């Protein structure tokens, strides 16, 4: 029972596009199709569109204590 | 010309990046320095 | 769906100038045409320029900016002549391109002019305009100024020494029928000199199936090129761009 | 090397261990002469 | 003609052991040459090996011993062995008796004789292979121009 | 320093095509015609010559800076007529018109003359 | 200091006329008769000739060095 929000936030969202796409730029496996591109940026928003990125955000609460969220629990708006 | 942006070596960009250091600093657009794993850094205006 | 069948009427004719209307035609024609006479009509002006020594009062680059503004008389020359950077040659020949010399001693207390009348050009088809005439720059007693010079083909939307045309007056609608101005109190205004409108009117009635035409020239020459052969080679210099725009068309369609 | 001094005009080679001053004058300011180097200049 | 390895520091000598191996004492004023650490040597067996690679001695003098290469030589190879007591464990063997365990156009005033840059004149900052960057006297800049297009004054 | 070579403002350096047609793909029989190192000069000409003809339904250009020599021409005609057609005839027309001028102009300075 | 060869905004040549402005002006013309004298009728050139200071002559009285 997770008592946050179900959303990601904008922060959330630049932390985990900019993560995946060094980890795409280190030679990192795409999780999704891609269809011809180059810049690790857009591969990354493609992936996060498909909701297919292996990123887990650890949210930490607090009171010390934290939750975890797969991307694709998240709502992505 | 003078800024520059770090690019990581992948195997989409590899051609363009490689024709970048050929280019080298005396043209736009070029580049600076090839820095390998190792963190040698290869100053691109010395070493033709 | 075709374009209009243009007619000229020559009103004045001189040397420096020349004044003149065009009927049947389009506004942008009209307008390109213009923008022709000041920016694609070639002329020879001094561009490159070795300085052997300078002594005078003013640094080298403002006597070889001055010399740039000389204009030349190119009426025929400059036909013939080429782009030095098409040529082939090493740096300039008479193919491409004329030479010129200037060397002035003043070792005497008078004060001496040196003149657009001192170029000394190595074909007589080119000279200077004026050859009163233009000062290029005043020295004194012990100031020498020796140079050597090279004039070649050019066209004013590159530099401004090379614009042939010293202003080009333009006007269409004296009477503004067609009213693509709009005049707040159009008592106050001054007639134009081609305006039919009589001294107790200020505006012609608005004419809604008006479009412009009756354009009227008056193109200044800076003496560089006669008037006449300004808008000729205005002419031919904007078919011969059309030309190579509709090869250049024909070989990207064709691959 | 060549220099001119700068009340008279008198052209004067002086050495590298000398100190300057006009030979016909005594001035104590020397300009340097013009290049020999070509030099060019576009009119624009 | 002789490089030399410091193997013992006195008040105001050096002892160093040469390429010959041959122990000599010199003084504080030797000039320090700049050690390659990428140099490539053969051992006996045609194997690649470069220096802190421990390599065994089955020729020469020194035959039966192994120590770590320290520094090269074209055919020279310096090893290092705590064991030996001698010279500070440092000797020398042939590289072939061991077993893996500026362009001329700079700052020449040149001229464009071909291309859009026709007529100028510059000097040459930078040159390379196939282009060459010109301060150009004429405007305020400096542009860079294949070598085909340059003719020197 | 940063100023450009003007000379590079009408010359097309290398690996340059003097002009590029793309077809559009929102409305069909629609062009957009890029012509490198060019201006206002035949732009409005060939656009006003463009309208001129009525099976063009749309003729238009711009220049998508005035420091850049980039001019990019639409163009759509009816849906039997292409408008690389249309824009080849507007050429032949301007330069049938320009050359009709010429000629008139000759007669009328050699009218001037005599006159 | 010197004249300009061209008037900046329409180019006509105005560096064969100062000299002669300055002696027609010798002549006792009005500044405008001296103008219209040389044929400068548009005020674009006519400000080249009315505005200019000829300070060459306050230079060359220095040294020729
Ligand atoms: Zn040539
Ligand atoms: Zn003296
Ligand atoms: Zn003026």
């Amino acid at each position: 029972k997770r008592i946050t929000t179900p959303y990601m936030t904008k922060y959330e969202r630049a932390r985990v596009l900019g993560t995946r796409a060094l980890q795409i730029a280190m030679c990192a496996p795409v999780m999704v199709e891609l269809e011809g591109e180059t810049d690790p940026l857009l591969i990354a928003m493609k992936e996060l569109k498909a909701r297919k990125i292996p990123i887990i955000i650890r949210r930490y609460l607090p009171d010390g204590s934290y939750e975890d969220w797969g991307v694709d629990e998240l709502i992505i708006s | 010309a003078n800024m520059t942006f770090a690019e990581i070596v992948t195997p989409f960009n590899i051609d363009r990046l490689q024709e970048l250091v050929r280019r080298g600093n005396s043209q736009y657009p070029g580049a600076k320095y090839i820095i390998r794993d190792n963190g040698d850094r290869i100053d691109l205006r010395f070493h033709p | 769906p075709y374009a209009n069948q243009p007619t000229v009427r020559i009103t004045e004719l001189t040397d420096e100038n020349v004044k003149f209307i065009i009927e049947n035609t389009d506004l942008a024609v009209a307008n390109s045409i213009r923008r022709v006479f000041i920016a694609e009509v070639p002329i020879i002006a001094i561009d490159w320029v070795q300085i052997d020594a300078n002594s005078s009062v003013l640094h080298d680059e403002f006597i070889a900016h001055r010399l740039g503004l000389i204009p030349l008389t190119s009426d025929d020359i400059v036909d013939k002549l080429q782009y030095s950077r098409d040529c082939t040659c090493e740096e300039f020949c008479p193919e491409c391109s004329v030479e010129f010399t200037l060397d002035v001693r003043c070792n005497e207390d008078q004060t001496r002019h040196v003149t657009s009348r001192d170029l000394i050009s190595n074909s007589p088809r080119v000279i200077p305009v004026t050859s009163d005439d233009i000062l290029i720059v005043k020295l004194r007693k012990g100031q020498e100024l020796r140079l050597r010079a090279y004039a070649k083909k050019g066209f004013g939307k590159e530099h401004a020494k090379w614009n042939p045309t010293a202003g080009v007056a333009f006007e269409y609608d004296p009477d503004n029928a067609l009213r693509h101005t709009v005049y707040p109190k159009p008592e106050e205004w001054p007639k134009s000199e081609y305006s039919e409108l009589d001294e107790d009117e200020s505006q012609a009635p608005y004419d809604p199936n008006g479009k412009p035409e009756r354009f009227y020239y008056n193109v200044e020459s800076c003496g560089s090129l006669r008037p006449e052969t300004i808008v000729l080679s205005a002419l031919s210099g904007l078919k011969k761009k059309l030309s190579d725009l509709q090869t250049q068309l024909s070989h990207e369609i064709q691959s | 090397m060549i220099y001119i001094c700068g009340e008279c005009h008198t052209e004067n080679e002086i050495k590298s261990r000398d100190p300057i001053r006009c030979r016909e004058c005594g001035y104590r300011i020397m300009y340097k002469k013009r290049t020999k180097r070509l030099v060019v200049f576009d009119a624009r | 003609q002789t490089v030399g390895v410091i193997v013992r520091l006195e008040r105001e000598t050096f002892q160093v052991l040469n390429m010959y191996g041959k122990v000599v004492t010199v003084r504080h004023q030797v000039t320090r040459k700049k050690d390659n650490r990428f140099a490539v040597a053969l051992d006996s067996e045609q194997n690649n090996i470069h220096v802190k690679d421990i390599v065994k001695v089955i020729d020469g003098p020194h035959s039966g011993r192994e120590g770590e290469i320290r520094h090269l030589f074209r055919s020279f190879a310096f090893l290092h062995c705590k064991k030996l007591v001698e010279n500070g464990g440092m000797f020398v063997c042939k590289t072939r008796h061991l077993v893996l365990a500026d362009n001329e156009l700079i700052g020449q005033t040149v001229r464009i004789s071909q291309g859009p840059y026709k007529g100028y004149i510059g000097v040459v900052k930078d040159a390379t292979e196939s282009t060459a960057r010109v301060e150009l006297h004429s405007t305020c800049q400096t542009i860079s121009v294949d070598r085909q297009r340059l003719t020197t004054v | 320093m940063n100023a450009p070579p003007a000379f590079e403002s009408f010359l097309l350096f290398e690996g340059e095509k003097k002009i590029t047609i793309n077809k559009d793909t929102k409305v069909p029989n629609a062009c957009l015609f890029t012509i490198n190192k060019e201006d206002h000069t035949l732009g409005n000409i060939i656009k006003s010559q463009l309208l001129k003809d009525p099976q063009v339904l749309f003729a238009g250009y711009k220049v998508p800076h005035p420091l850049e020599h980039k001019i990019i021409i639409r163009v759509q005609t009816t849906p039997d007529y292409s408008p690389q057609e249309a824009f080849t005839n507007a050429i032949t027309d301007l330069i049938s018109e320009l050359s009709l001028l010429e000629e008139r102009f000759r007669v009328a300075i050699k009218d001037k003359q005599e006159g | 200091m010197i004249i300009p060869v061209r008037c900046f905004t329409c180019g006509k040549i105005v560096g064969n006329k100062w000299e002669a402005y300055l002696g027609l002006l010798q002549a006792e013309y009005t500044e405008g008769d001296a103008l219209d004298a040389l044929g400068l009728k548009r005020y674009c050139c006519r400000r080249m000739l009315l505005a200019h200071v000829d300070l060459i002559e306050k230079l060359l009285n220095y040294a020729p060095l």
